């Protein structure tokens, strides 16, 4: 009968409706996000949209940092998002307690995505409504940006974008990477890398930012932090006084 | 297909669950209730409405405790509250125990989220219909947190839900924007009191009751108490004051 | 795990799933009973759809539960042997705490018992099976028959049909039958449990399978050479009069 | 609270076959075009990795992946079905046979193993059958080499070769004429090349061919030297330089 | 809504045309619409834009005070009596929307009626407040 | 009739609202009158018992589960015995673990923590019972109504049940006067007794219609049937 | 303590002062009667402000340390960043219900900006108190003497440095269960210093 | 609610029969067609493999004939996925009942632990039931040769001919015919093959889509030989029985 | 279908709806409470000539001091049966005395409630509630001679006489003005022998109607087949006197 799309079951025409329709959530904030990958770090920034004046600035955020050394970017709804953080928190906690080393990013995406998977097998669960943007660096394989999906499909990326806009900038992003052949930015500082995501975001959006309209997360070697207002006021100062 | 609201954990062809949507337009119906983050802490507020005069009056109270430094304040579905905060108590008291350090804000409003979420992810169990404004003061200082039924939880910095709650949120503007530098308790208490009155004129038909209380270091030194004596009666007639 | 009733009381006060099992028996295959003052016999059909099934190694219609009670059923084939394993079990269970035989009315009790568990018990259809126990109990001669209905009652019948066309082997044996006064021989009884049969059986003499229970733990199975040579001389004397 | 999912969501058509199998059937049928043929010296078993965005690494995506040094396994249906899949089973056969015997299953034993999951799937209430269609290669001392295919409805049958995909019939029709009795490895991937070129719809490289070969044992990565017992893992996968050396072989 | 097999073509363009009219090319911004839907969850996204219809007023259930108002308009040209208390039966329809409290003078006046009084009284009041509530079965007092 | 979000408890109205625990709601309104009031120091119950005919009998509207506390039925009668046996349960337990007898609020709040649970998760249905819970603390004489919705609020005094409601106004045009009565249990029940004939329809107080109870300080609870209850009538 | 297994016993010292604590130990583990590693570490780094040694049986010390590593990684994950006390709750929690099969003392010292650095030792029971300094180990049972009274507060890294190795030179020479070098760490606002001493310089005074 | 989406598979229908056996008794229909022949001699076990093509394996290929214990074998007819747990488990319960007794375990033994497995997910669990049915032969020294049948129902009978599958009826009118009860083994397999020929969908008999199994007790008295026929074997009794 | 423990918009629960109108599909059972016992009868109701009076029992015995009719459908007052004799002599076990009928009756009618999906909280387990309405009746020491009515919706009354069944319409309206306290044993057989006359389908005899007798020494007993026949007769001396 019609009871197809309610529930995690096949259709027609061989489609899961339930997993199509999460990924509809996941543009509700409208909030577009992108993560390079430098020679040596990797930088994620994401737009911070606070609507009301009663927010406090500090707290609305769409970045968690997993670990010490894995750092996490999420789009969709919060409360989904701060689920998927405290699983992946705790999952990381578990790994390193057993196996007793720093686990890399692949893993932990892997590990997610299949939760993701089993939350769409079974049909008395449902699917989570986020993507997940993991964004670590792998002294065993190098910098990694890895994005999973409420399917379950990860895949790491050169350059990841998100959001309503996501072709744009993932074409904007491409014409400089099919032009430059590199795989990667070839800029050594976590300082250059910023400035050039902050550029390309700019140009793709066709808005310019404040000190509140963005949050950037920088994992250099061994460390993942988020800068505060005052970093991406001296940056974006710094974009202005050079281009 | 229809029926995409029958059940819970199923999304709409835009991807917006509907259980949910249905829970938040069932918290409105409720009795409005305010809180202010003052410098030192945080004073909440509610507005018991007086039903019919059997109904004895400064018994029936709404603001629960948690601990020490945390209050919880609901609107909506009362009973669910009640048990949410219930819940909230016993993980604030398992905190306590395995780590014996009182719970942090942040912490307490994870968890409660967490638990939130939880009754919206399955089939067999029906969301949330309470709005907390649950705030305290920490070590590291004051935090005011209002929790939505979809599980969505901010820092505000004032927040408000009942039938006045599009009118109370105007005045806890106007306040922000008196008092960008802050606000000492004392006064926040009184603005607490005026700010109700201007909701409840909606609600001038039936009968009110003004309860009040607040979590402070400069006073309370982090203990969470009610409002008697000659302070009630005093931010009483200040408020009626400009009436 | 499955805990959704199956069992919903209808709104006109009966049970739907009971109900539809005493249609799933009234397709079942006939199969009647009657007793006399020493000799109880059980008669059954078989169906005649298919051929070249075997009879060493088909399994009998009446199924020995202990040396001094049987039970035959009707309906549902799959389901009435769980209800004879079950029956045998628990007359073994009985010897074991009670150190005494089982007695023909015990296990009536507990197969209507737990085909009412089945009936109450969620996720569970109920039985799609209508039983016959008979047997003599310990030291004691007198035959005893008992039907048992998937809704749960148990009865006692001096002598009873079950099956498809039941009505008519009923009223054949209203008339034919008087319960006062039983049939005093072993072939009496014989002789009227297959005329019973012929107003139905309709032909299929090979197919016709009958029980004959005997105190002092003897029950026996009459092949089709007995079976033929009795229906000889009723079919001798049923035209000719 | 637990599960209240425990009825069986796959349920018997009245016109005799199942729903959610001929569904998955049908899933199956469109997707990665794959494909894996048998030689007499080897098994060769090659598939597409469809690049979705050119922006992202068709390196940390695996779609083959190795059950046992010995046996690979290659999918047309959905990824992380296969993914969960994949890891379910290595997990059981290390458990069914590592644990017990202390070796490697053979190829017969574990896809007749691995099959049991996915037929408990279509049994087991609450879940839904996997969405993938599994090609299985493997040798083993006895038996030797076979490859066998794993239906979403659990049914697996030995074939010599074969195609899963949107290309499965043109494949699956080109394929008698290029099989014969007696083949080579070489023989065998460039049937397998020839097969796989005109499937693919993208730009042609090493890149976007993921190749797989199950040949003679390989001491180089082993891993260790010093037991003449073991002579290294049968099961080999050509890197994108690798390949892109018989690619021009055409 | 998008559809090949078939649809209401028909009725959308007279939704169209509305739309045209209430704002595009022609205002003249002297015709005020009023319109009152039952469910507005169905309606068009394009009919509840702003330039078109503007406020939306929400008509809640009424207020307990409310039902009072309600009750003694209502009782106005019927022979009511001098001892009805109001607020009692304001209290007793909890969630009675409008016009179930019309149906309830009614019915207290068609039993007044029908058991010869010349007057309503509160006892005809709460009968019919018994009458059009979810107790229309009413009768069978069994385990309560 | 039901519509299509009837269905299970855990089900929310477009409108926002449990239309299963309205139906509760709806029970508890077909009862009987089992109007209750309280004093300083005293509290008293008032029942009308229901008689299915001539040659029946009357429940036991007012149950008792401690010589402190005291309830009362507007309702379902079943569902009343698991929530009595729920009180007691916890009354016995804050007897031999706190040697505090169990507050009238705490009570109330545990009661509505039960009845909850039923309309949270799947599976379970509201408890149509409707308690007057009843009692004296060293604080003072308290008295709540439960209601299945789990709201539960303490008041002077209320009256739950068929056209019950329509005897509040009794109590509200008194309520300024028992209030001031003290340690005069007689007259408190008199008023009481007053207060639920207002809400006869069909037929008065008699005998083995009326069942009254009474708690206090140098009154501890008792109930009254029969022949010890015509004195008030 | 069972019978075969592997014990720390030695002696385990931490001393706050002005600009943090100092924490100290050996390397000498015996086994029995005899010596079986003589360069192992007694110092485990429950968090990078947070320090922890170990005394009592070898393997209860790591599996409690590493279990007081999960959690502890767990609340500075989610919660917020750790402290002195819920390190030694931590242990406490963890060390309690399991008293009958894990036997081990434990002393936890850690610096934080608020409240400088603060030393909590977990007996052999469980408890938990705070004290300027502490002692542990079979080989702590000696030094009671010169400590105790050698002691002073808000010292400076020199000299707590110098009564580090005053105090653990008579443990070392005075029972042969303790030996090996000397290990120590410093908890400062500046960072952790690994600091390690040798057999040939603190026995020549 | 977790109740719209039931199907409610264990539910009487109004006129009283379940209706997920009912389908699985049309499934069984367009599945390959099994043969079962009881012969003095021996008990010969055919079938014919459906969905065949020239890229199927035959060198080392038993789909539809499965060994469970040296002296029984069965015949599968539907679904192999769900025939794979039965035959496991079948499997289990003997060498369960060889070690309880040590001593080979009867057919109708077996048969019984199967049919009980059968009912109970047609009974309770809200599981669809199985959709395959068996075919049983063995051998033992309690009746000798026996030959039963099961069905997704879970009842058996014995039968001294038997063929479950695609065109049933057929096969069946075509073998009672001709089916005596002094049959030897080789009488039995050629019946068997002229009824594969008269019953099958496609044109010719080739050696690749049928199976053989055949038992038989020569010199070696108590121990009867279990033989499952290869290609090589198979493609001679072709030229024997005229088919070719 | 939809719902099992589903409230009404009326407020009743459905299933004890329905089961509280499944009782009048049952057979007609009848008791009379006098100070000297409690007389009970039954219908038995034969579909067949050929069934056995002695063989469908409706009325069982908990205790020696306590026994009770049946009506409705019979097979689901087993376990109530059962659960009820199990109450009783667990009673005695424990306290060394008979069980108070009101505390049994009480302690039968909460098994009435007990249908329900997934019990959260405890175990326990059933799909619809009982079906079937008894007759508690038996005496005690403290009020003397009882006759309760088990309903299946967890409430009992006591009641001085009752007819359930069929003839729970027709034979309680005789009832209201046929029974006073001065009733005695014998006159209370008479006239439970003529209400049954009244309702019966058949004519009526020992083995057509059962009846039995509670009492503070004998006890329970069930009514043989002669002095069913004899009480026959002399209702039908009674009955044709004027």
């Amino acid at each position: 009968a019609g009871y197809d799309r309610h529930i995690t079951i096949f259709s027609p025409e061989g489609r899961l409706y339930q997993v199509e329709y999460a990924f509809k959530a996941t543009n509700q904030t409208n909030i577009n996000s992108l993560a390079v990958r430098g020679k040596d770090c990797t930088v994620v920034i994401s737009q911070k949209k606070v609507p009301d004046k009663l927010l406090d600035p500090t707290t609305v955020s769409y970045i968690f940092c997993i670990s010490r050394t894995i750092g996490m970017v999420v789009n969709g709804p919060i409360p989904d998002a701060r689920n998927a953080a405290l699983r992946a928190k705790a999952e990381a906690a578990e790994f390193r307690y057993k196996y007793g080393y720093d686990m890399p990013c692949d893993v932990l995406a892997k590990r997610m995505a299949n939760l993701s998977q089993i939350y769409t097998q079974r049909a008395y669960m449902r699917p989570l409504g986020v993507i997940l943007t993991f964004v670590s660096v792998d002294e065993e394989l190098g910098p990694s940006i890895y994005k999973t999906d409420p399917a379950g499909y990860y895949v790491g990326y050169k350059a990841t974008a998100t959001g309503p806009k996501q072709q744009e900038i993932t074409t904007n992003l491409e014409n400089h990477f099919k032009k430059s052949k590199i795989d990667h930015i070839n800029e050594e500082s976590w300082e250059k890398v910023v400035e050039f995501a902050i550029t390309h975001m700019i140009d793709a959006l066709g808005t310019e930012f404040s000190k509140n309209d963005l949050e950037v997360g920088v994992a250099t070697k061994d460390k993942f932090f988020t800068l505060s207002a005052e970093n991406i006021e001296e940056r974006l100062v710094a974009i202005a006084e050079q281009d | 297909g229809t029926g995409y609201d029958l059940s819970n954990s199923v999304f709409s062809p835009d991807g917006r669950n509907f259980q949910v949507e249905y829970a938040v337009k069932a918290v409105e119906n409720g009795t409005t209730s305010i809180g202010i983050k003052c410098n030192d802490g945080v004073v909440f507020a509610v507005e018991k409405l007086i039903t019919s005069k059997l109904l004895v009056p400064q018994k029936n109270v709404k603001i629960q405790v948690v601990d020490r430094h945390i209050g919880c304040v609901y609107s909506g579905l009362i009973p669910d509250g009640r048990h949410l905060v219930n819940r909230g108590r016993e993980e604030a008291a398992s905190f306590k125990k395995l780590y014996k350090t009182p719970i942090p804000i942040p912490a307490f409003a994870d968890r409660l989220g967490q638990y939130v979420q939880a009754h919206t992810l399955y089939n067999s169990v029906r969301p949330f219909g309470v709005s907390t404004i649950f705030g305290g003061v920490d070590k590291n200082g004051a935090h005011l947190y209002m929790l939505e039924p979809s599980g969505s939880y901010w820092g505000y910095k004032g927040a408000a839900t009942g039938k006045g709650r599009q009118s109370a949120k105007a005045e806890l503007e106007k306040l922000v924007d008196h008092h960008p530098e802050g606000l000492s308790a004392r006064e926040a208490v009184k603005q607490a009191a005026k700010i109700i009155y201007l909701a409840h004129e909606d609600n001038k038909e039936k009968d009110f009751e003004l309860e009040i209380s607040w979590c402070s270091l400069s006073e309370t030194n982090g203990l969470h108490k009610f409002v008697k004596g000659d302070l009630l009666q005093e931010a009483i007639d200040f408020a009626q004051k400009e009436i | 795990g499955y805990d959704r009733a199956l069992s919903i009381f209808s709104p006109d006060g009966h049970i739907f799933q009971v109900e539809y099992a005493l249609e799933a028996v009234k397709r079942g295959t006939c199969a009647v009973g009657v007793k006399g003052k020493n000799c109880v016999v059980l008669g059954c059909e078989r169906r005649s759809t298919l051929k070249l099934q075997d009879t060493r190694i088909t399994p009998s219609k009446v199924s020995k539960i202990d040396s001094h009670v049987v039970l035959s059923f009707s309906g549902l084939n799959a389901d009435s042997r769980i209800l004879i394993e079950k029956a045998r079990v628990e007359a073994q269970s009985h010897r074991l705490t009670l150190e005494d035989p089982v007695t023909v009315e015990y296990l009536t009790r507990y197969v209507a018992g737990v085909q009412q568990r089945y009936t109450q018990s969620g996720g569970v259809r109920p039985f799609g099976v209508s039983t016959l126990i008979a047997g003599f109990d310990p030291r004691d001669d007198e035959p005893k028959l008992y039907q048992t209905e998937p809704s749960g009652i148990y009865s006692s019948w001096s002598a009873q049909t079950i099956g498809r066309n039941s009505k008519t082997v009923r009223e054949f044996l209203e008339k034919n039958y008087d319960r006062k006064e039983p049939p005093a021989t072993v072939e009496e009884c014989v002789k009227l449990t297959v005329r019973s049969l012929l107003e139905v059986v309709q032909t299929g003499a090979k197919n016709i399978e009958i029980t004959v229970v005997k105190p002092d733990s003897d029950i026996v199975a009459l092949s089709s050479e007995e079976i033929n040579q009795y229906v000889t001389q009723i079919e001798q004397e049923k035209q000719e009069q | 609270m637990t599960d209240r999912y425990s009825f069986s969501l796959t349920t018997f058509s009245p016109s005799g076959k199942l729903g959610q199998i001929d569904y998955a059937l049908t899933a199956v049928k469109q997707g990665v075009t794959s494909l894996g043929i048998k030689a007499t010296n080897g098994v060769v078993i090659a598939t597409e990795k469809k690049s979705s965005s050119p922006l992202a690494m068709s390196e940390t995506l695996s779609k083959v992946s190795l059950l046992t040094p010995d046996i690979g396994a290659v999918y047309s249906g959905m990824g992380p079905d296969y993914r969960v899949l994949v890891d379910k089973s290595r997990k059981v056969a290390h458990t069914s046979y590592k644990r017990i015997y202390g070796e490697y299953p053979p190829t017969k034993l574990l896809v007749s193993e691995v099959a049991k999951i996915m037929q408990e799937a279509t049994q087991s209430g609450g879940v839904r059958p996997f969405g993938v269609s599994l090609l299985i290669a493997g040798h083993d001392e006895f038996n030797g080499f076979s490859l066998y295919q794993v239906d979403p409805s659990g049914s697996y049958f030995p074939w010599k070769a074969t195609a899963i995909g949107k290309g499965s019939v043109a494949a699956k029709t080109f394929l008698e004429k290029r099989w014969n009795d007696e083949l080579e490895l070489e023989d065998a991937i460039h049937i397998a090349l020839l097969t796989l070129k005109e499937s693919v719809e993208g730009e042609f490289n090493g890149d976007t061919i993921e190749l797989a070969i199950i040949g003679d044992e390989n001491p180089d990565l082993l891993g260790y030297t010093g037991i003449p017992t073991d002579k290294g893992p049968r099961f080999r996968k050509l890197t994108s330089q690798e390949i892109n050396d018989r690619l021009e072989a055409l | 809504f998008d559809s090949e097999k078939s649809g209401d073509r028909e009725v959308q363009r007279t939704m169209l045309e509305l739309l045209n009219q209430l704002d595009g090319f022609s205002s003249d911004d002297r015709v005020k619409v009023l319109a009152a839907t039952n469910r507005v969850d169905v309606l068009d996204p394009a009919l509840l834009r702003s330039g078109r219809l503007d406020r939306k007023i929400e008509f809640p259930l009424p207020s307990e005070d409310s039902r009072a108002q309600i009750l003694q308009i209502h009782s106005r040209k019927m022979t009511t009596d001098d001892d009805i208390n109001w607020q009692e039966l304001a209290r007793s329809t909890d969630e009675f929307n409008g016009a179930q409290l019309k149906a309830v003078t009614v019915e207290a006046g068609m039993i007044a009626l029908r058991n010869g009084q010349s007057s309503v009284k509160h006892e005809d009041f709460v009968e019919g407040i018994s009458e059009v509530q979810a107790r229309k079965s009413k009768s069978v007092s069994f385990y309560a | 009739f039901r519509n299509n979000y009837d269905g299970d408890t855990v089900t929310f109205s477009p409108t926002g609202r449990l239309f299963q625990v309205e139906y509760a709601l709806e029970a508890i309104k077909q009862g009987s009158v089992t109007v209750g009031l309280r004093s300083n120091t005293h509290a008293v119950l008032v029942a009308l018992k229901r008689n299915a005919d001539e040659l029946s009998s009357y429940q036991k509207k007012i149950i008792k589960c401690d010589e402190h506390m005291g309830l009362s039925l507007a309702g379902l009668a079943p569902d009343a015995r698991v929530l009595s046996n729920y009180l007691r349960q916890q009354c016995n337990y804050s007897s031999l673990v706190f040697n505090r007898k169990l507050a009238v609020e705490r009570a109330g709040h545990l009661l509505c923590d039960k009845a909850q649970k039923n309309t949270q998760s799947y599976g379970g249905r509201p408890y149509g019972v409707g308690l007057l819970i009843i009692g004296y603390d060293k604080s003072g004489a308290h008295l709540l109504e439960f209601q299945p919705s789990g709201n539960v609020t303490e008041l002077y005094g209320t009256a739950i049940g068929a056209r019950s409601q329509g005897a509040k106004t009794y109590l509200e045009r008194t309520l300024d006067t028992f209030i001031k009565i003290d340690g005069n249990p007689d007259e408190l029940i008199k008023a009481g007794v007053e207060a639920i004939s207002q809400s006869l329809r069909d037929e008065s107080l008699t005998v083995d219609n009326l069942s009254i109870a009474i708690v206090g300080k140098d009154t501890p609870f008792t109930i009254y049937d029969g022949e010890a209850v015509a004195k008030y009538i | 303590l069972k019978k075969g297994e592997v014990s720390l016993g030695t002696s385990i010292m931490a001393v706050t002062f002005k600009d943090g604590v100092i924490l100290g130990a050996d390397s000498r583990t015996t086994t029995g009667a005899y010596i079986a590693n003589r360069v192992t570490d007694k110092l485990t780094r429950v968090h990078d402000k947070i320090w922890c040694c170990r005394s009592g049986s070898a393997a209860d010390t790591q599996a409690i340390a590493d279990i007081v590593q999960y959690h502890l990684e767990l609340y500075t994950s989610q919660y917020g960043t750790p402290s002195t006390e819920t390190a030694a709750s931590v242990f406490k929690e963890l060390c309690y219900e399991n008293k009958d099969n894990l036997t081990a003392g434990i002393i936890v010292a850690g610096y934080d900006d608020k409240n400088k650095g603060e030393v909590y030792t977990i007996p052999l029971g469980g408890s938990v108190h705070k004290l300027p300094y502490a002692i542990a180990g079979s080989g702590s049972t000696f030094i009671y003497g010169y400590c105790d009274k050698n002691f002073r507060e808000n010292m400076s890294k020199e000299e707590t440095v110098d009564f580090i190795k005053h105090s653990l030179s008579q443990a070392i020479k005075w029972d042969g269960s303790s030996g090996g070098v000397i290990r120590m760490v410093v908890l400062t606002a500046a960072g952790v210093e690994r600091l390690i001493f040798y057999p040939d310089e603190y026995e020549q005074l | 609610g977790s109740r719209r989406y039931d199907s409610r598979t264990t539910i009487f229908s109004p006129e009283g029969r379940l209706y997920q056996v009912e389908y699985a008794l049309e499934s069984i229909s367009h599945a390959g067609t099994a043969i079962g022949i009881m012969a003095s001699d021996g008990i010969v076990l055919a079938a014919e493999r459906k969905v065949t093509s020239t890229l199927l394996e035959q060198d080392t290929s038993t789909e539809k004939l499965y060994k469970l214990n040296d002296k029984i074998a069965v015949a599968v007819a539907g679904l192999t996925a769900d025939a794979e747990i039965l035959i496991n488990t079948a499997r289990i319960h003997a060498q369960n009942y060889l070690k309880t007794y040590n001593e080979d375990i009867p057919v109708e033994i077996l048969v019984r632990r199967l049919s009980d497995i059968k009912q109970g997910y047609t009974q309770h669990g809200g599981l669809r039931p199985f959709g395959v049915s068996f075919i049983y032969a063995g051998y033992d020294d309690r009746y000798g040769y026996q030959l039963y049948t099961s069905n997704p129902s879970g009842n058996y009978t014995g039968w001294k001919a038997i063929s479950v599958g695609a065109n049933t009826s057929a096969a069946q009118t075509l073998l009672q015919m001709d089916y005596k009860d002094d049959m030897k083994v080789d009488d039995a397999i050629e019946l068997a093959l002229k009824t594969l020929s008269k019953t099958t969908d496609s044109s010719a008999l080739t050696y690749d889509r049928l199976e053989f199994a055949t038992i038989r007790k020569g010199a070696n008295d108590g121990e009867v030989y279990q033989k499952i026929f290869k290609p090589q074997e198979i493609k001679d009794i072709l030229v024997k029985t005229g088919i070719t | 279908d939809r719902g099992v423990s589903t409230f009404s918009p009326e407020g009743r629960l459905f299933q004890v709806e329905y089961s509280l109108e499944a009782i009048k599909l049952g057979s007609t059972a009848i008791g009379i409470a006098t100070k000297e016992g409690v007389v009970l009868g039954v219908e038995k109701r034969a579909t067949s000539p050929l069934l056995e009076s002695d063989s469908i029992e409706k009325i069982v015995e908990i205790d020696r001091h306590i026994g009770c009719a049946m009506s409705g459908l019979t097979a689901d007052a087993r376990s109530m049966i059962e659960h009820a004799r199990t109450a009783a002599v667990t009673h005695n076990l424990y306290y060394d005395e008979d069980i108070n009928v009101e505390s049994l009756t009480q302690s039968v009618c909460d098994l009435a409630l007990r249908f329900g999906e997934g019990a959260s909280g405890e175990e326990r387990l059933m799909s619809r509630p009982f079906g079937v309405a008894l007759l508690i009746a038996g005496h005690d020491a403290d009020d003397g001679y009882q006759l309760f009515h088990a309903e299946p919706s967890g409430t009992f009354y006591r009641y001085n006489a009752k007819a359930i069944g069929s003839g729970s319409e027709g034979a309680q309206a005789e009832l209201l003005n046929e029974w006073h306290s001065s009733l005695t044993l014998k006159e209370a057989e008479l006239l439970v022998l003529k209400i049954l006359k009244q309702v019966m389908e058949e004519k009526l005899d020992e083995n057509n109607a059962q009846l039995s007798c509670i009492t503070k020494q004998d006890g329970f007993k069930i009514y043989d087949n002669e002095k069913t026949a004899e009480l026959i007769k002399e209702l039908k001396e009674k009955e044709a006197a004027e």
